[PDB]
């Protein structure tokens, strides 16, 4: 017999003691090997409750997220109120490596392998694990990037979707892949991402008939971020240590739903910025210049976050726009399907 | 416990702005959505939108859209919210909230005290005070009723006391109306023995001070 | 949209009643999602209920929420004077309409006087006739001005006080505006009220120029 519980859990990783790269240094003196030898025992006619609105694993890869970026980047100045602080900001390697979420002694992680799944509600085919599959501290907004996919419908996730200030992840079953740069090519900010039209906008129109579904089939229209930091209102993202903001405009673009010109390739004008909002909480970072020569990441679009418009209009239409509420949100995306109970 | 203080209240006129401050205190401010709400006066609370802290990004009504141009926006270090509206319009008198949910419980609003603003076209004027002169017909042993028209001012508040305060027994003050000029108009009554009208003065005491106006104005029997 | 539906729109209970509020949905709802709120005039809301049932801290034991699905309660027992109040339901971003809690008393017919205007405003060209009402319940008046016999509609504003916390009354004044010219054309104004306490309406009038 097992019970819902919260317990310390630890992390193991493949990473390597030779390696620079942060989050390889981080998770060497962090996190324990890999299991060589996984062990997944699927239950036999249990049904089980999820909620992954409600889940402490979430939070404890938060701290852990935290901690890491706090050990790893060196921006030339911290700032936080008052407190200013200088320090040497050489270029670092940065690119994140799966981490695996373990329980110890006395408990176990259940893991919810129900195909249209939601996150939250009961779960007919349950399996017990010692440890998560291997996620990506992913720090992003808007774009979830290089995580998993659902394996079958779209899926949309929220607390509830009739409260405004819930978080929308919605979660798809094909990547689409974005390309972004900074060539060598003169504003060395200046870069791009380049995403295929006729891939992005077959599944944003399926992504927008999802919606529907939950919609009582109204009309589903996407409009660019209200307001917010520009980490709120662009696609931000790292990609080799630099800090990139994309602007999504045209990756939600309400024509090529449902007629000329939206096969080709999407490009998105971005920028790297050298003075940053920290995700962490409160605090401004300035980082060096971007490096020279070509800065190029090739990234899986995997998910969607999105905030719904709330207030009350004679509705043919419900309006959503991109970004989350949460950095915990992107945690989320990938937890969504494991939960700690205890053994007894 | 958790706090929230508004800036004080404010005079526009039609097609200006005013930015409205909510600054909060009691708890960590990063961690709670602060919404906006809105009261025109006589009528129902109107939800306007919120903003997260946690990266300033908004969720604005769609019931006001189109129909009042808002900005939220936040300062985390000094933990204070604000509210920007721009090109007003006389509709957009009214008193704004801001509120915060309860913890756990995003839409249950702790309330911050309000923000009167009015818009209006019309200009400071300090108000002209009229006699409501007690009837000449007065039951001789009875009840003789007085007061003091305070008329044609802008913008609120005017306050009316009677005697310097040594009179508050039967007093009533009412609430102003706005006239279709533009400018407000009260009257203030007291009732008071029949008997005292030919030994005691009545002086109503009115002050405006929008337009620094004072004003003491005696109310006596009309002449004959 | 959830759309709230309050009731009543107002009660009239004396203080030591308990008063019953309802708050009623279009769509079943998730007891969380609803709060009550109080508002005296003039002030601020004032959480009461969190979360459809919970008393917000510092918030009297006599306020109880309530409900479920479709149909919420906020009760409150033993009224005092502070809780006559208006009571606010919300839902999400969404607001019931308000149920007002009044104090009931015994009926009490206003006091009605008639006021000239003044030959100081008169020399300025206009000319506020005033009728005030005083201190009667319950709210309901209608007062009627009068000039020389003829209705006046149009051409007044009235403005009432809150109830009074003291003896629950209500006062009222009545102010007809004329330009001077046009009070110069008549003789008689007077200022008719029909108020429950008055077994027939009171006039009071006065005749221009006279004393
Ligand atoms: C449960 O899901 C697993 C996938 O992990 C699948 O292999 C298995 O067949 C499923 N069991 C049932 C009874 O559907
Ligand atoms: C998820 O599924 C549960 C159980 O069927 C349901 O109660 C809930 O409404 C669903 N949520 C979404 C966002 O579809
Ligand atoms: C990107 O997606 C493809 C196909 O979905 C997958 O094979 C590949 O491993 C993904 N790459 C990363 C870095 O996640
Ligand atoms: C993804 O899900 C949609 C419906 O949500 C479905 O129409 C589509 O075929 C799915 N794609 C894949 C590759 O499974
Ligand atoms: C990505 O963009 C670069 C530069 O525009 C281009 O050379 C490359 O072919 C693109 N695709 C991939 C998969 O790198
Ligand atoms: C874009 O993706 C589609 C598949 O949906 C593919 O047929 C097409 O060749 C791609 N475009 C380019 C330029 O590769
Ligand atoms: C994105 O681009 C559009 C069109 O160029 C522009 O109107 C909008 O302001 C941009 N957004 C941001 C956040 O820069
Ligand atoms: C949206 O797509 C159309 C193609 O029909 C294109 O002409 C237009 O420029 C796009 N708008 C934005 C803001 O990207
Ligand atoms: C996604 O993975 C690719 C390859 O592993 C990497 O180059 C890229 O930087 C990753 N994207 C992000 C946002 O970390
Ligand atoms: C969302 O709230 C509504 C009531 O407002 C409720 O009917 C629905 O079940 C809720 N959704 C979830 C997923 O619990
Ligand atoms: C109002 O108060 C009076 C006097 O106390 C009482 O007779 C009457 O029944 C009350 N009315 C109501 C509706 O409670």
């Amino acid at each position: 017999v097992w019970k819902d519980a919260d317990t310390t859990l630890f992390c193991a990783s493949d990473a390597k003691a030779h390696e620079t790269e942060v989050h390889n240094v981080w998770a060497t003196h962090a996190c324990v090997p890999t299991d060589p030898n996984p062990q997944e025992i699927h239950l036999e006619n249990v049904t089980e409750n999820f909620n992954m609105w409600k889940n402490n694993m979430v939070e404890q890869m938060q701290e852990d997220v935290i901690s890491l970026w706090d050990q790893s980047l060196q921006p030339c100045v911290k700032l936080t109120g008052g407190s200013v602080i200088k320090q040497a900001c050489p270029k670092i390697s940065f690119d994140p490596i799966p981490i695996h979420y373990c329980t110890p002694a006395g408990y176990v992680i259940l893991k919810c392998n129900d195909k249209n799944f939601n996150g939250t509600g009961p779960c007919k085919n349950v399996s017990s694990v010692q440890c998560t599959h291997g996620i990506k501290p992913v720090v992003s907004t808007q774009l979830l990037l290089n995580g998993s996919l659902a394996e079958e419908e779209i899926i949309i996730r929220s607390e509830n979707l009739t409260n405004n200030a819930k978080t929308i992840i919605v979660h798809l079953n094909k990547s689409v892949e974005i390309n972004c740069t900074r060539p060598s090519n003169g504003d060395i900010r200046k870069a791009y991402c380049e995403i295929n039209g006729t891939k992005w906008n077959k599944v944003l129109k399926q992504v927008t008939e999802k919606l529907k579904e939950h919609f009582n089939n109204k009309t589903i229209i996407f409009q660019p971020p209200s307001g917010g930091d520009l980490e709120i209102t662009m696609h931000h993202f790292n990609c080799r240590g630099e800090f990139f903001y994309c602007n999504t405009t045209q990756l939600f673009n309400n024509t090529c739903i449902g007629m000329k010109g939206c096969n080709g390739t999407i490009t998105l004008p971005c920028k790297i910025k050298q003075i940053i909002n920290m995700w962490q909480g409160t605090g401004q970072a300035m980082y060096a210049p971007p490096i020279d020569g070509k800065i190029n990441c090739v990234s899986n679009i995997t998910g969607i976050l999105l905030t719904r418009d709330g207030g009350a209009n004679n509705t043919s239409n419900e309006t959503f726009r991109p970004g989350g509420g949460n950095i915990k949100d992107n945690w989320r995306s990938e937890l969504y399907k494991y939960k700690v109970v205890q053994i007894e | 416990q958790v706090r929230l203080v508004q800036s004080g209240n404010q005079v526009r006129k039609p097609g200006a702005s005013v930015r409205i401050s909510c600054e909060a205190s009691g708890y960590k401010f990063i961690d709670h959505f602060i919404h906006w709400v809105r009261q025109v006066p006589g009528h129902g609370l109107e939800w306007l939108g919120w903003i997260n802290p946690r990266g300033g990004g908004v969720n604005y009504s769609r019931s006001f859209q189109g129909k009042l141009s808002m900005t939220m926006t936040r300062d985390n270090f000094e933990e204070t919210a604000y509210l920007d509206l721009s090109k007003l319009n006389p509709g957009d008198t009214a008193v704004y909230f801001c509120a915060r949910g309860f913890a756990g419980y995003e839409w249950s609003f702790i309330w911050g005290q309000g923000t009167l603003v009015i818009v209006s076209s019309a200009s400071t004027k300090g108000p002209s005070v009229f006699p409501l002169a007690p009837s000449s017909k007065s039951t001789s042993g009875g009840t003789a009723a007085l007061g003091c028209l305070v008329k044609d001012y802008f913008p609120e508040p005017v306050t009316v006391s009677w005697n310097s305060g040594a009179l508050t027994s039967g007093v009533h003050t009412f609430p102003a109306v706005l006239q279709s000029s533009g400018l407000y108009s009260l009257s203030s009554v007291v009732t008071v023995p029949s008997s005292s009208l030919g030994t005691q003065t009545y002086i109503c005491n009115v002050n405006h001070k929008p337009s620094n106006t004072k004003v003491d104005k005696k109310v006596e029997p009309k002449s004959c | 949209e959830i759309v709230l539906t309050q009731s009543p729109g107002t009660l009239s209970l004396s203080p030591g009643e308990t008063a019953t509020l309802s708050c009623r949905t279009s769509q079943g709802i998730l007891s969380n999602q609803l709060a009550w709120h109080q508002q005296r005039r003039g002030q601020p809301p004032r959480l009461l209920i969190y979360g459809g049932s919970n008393r917000a801290p510092g918030i009297p034991e006599r306020f109880t929420g309530s409900g479920s699905g479709t149909d919420f309660v906020l009760t409150i027992k033993r009224l005092e004077r502070d809780d006559f109040a208006v009571y606010y339901c919300q839902i999400l971003e969404f607001f019931g309409r308000g149920t007002r809690v009044e104090m009931n008393r015994t009926v009490a017919a206003p006091s009605v006087f008639i006021f000239p205007p003044s030959d100081e405003q008169l020399k300025s060209g206009t000319a506020s006739v005033v009728c005030l009402l005083n201190n009667f319940y319950p709210r309901e008046a209608k007062v009627q001005w009068k000039v020389d016999n003829a209705l006046q509609s149009g051409n007044s504003q009235e403005s009432v006080t809150e109830q009074d916390s003291k003896d629950s009354t209500y006062s009222l004044s009545s102010t007809l505006t004329l330009s001077k010219a046009d009070y110069e054309k008549h003789k008689v104004y007077a200022c008719e009220v029909t108020h429950q306490g008055l077994s027939s309406p009171v006039t009071k009038s006065f005749n221009r120029g006279e004393c």
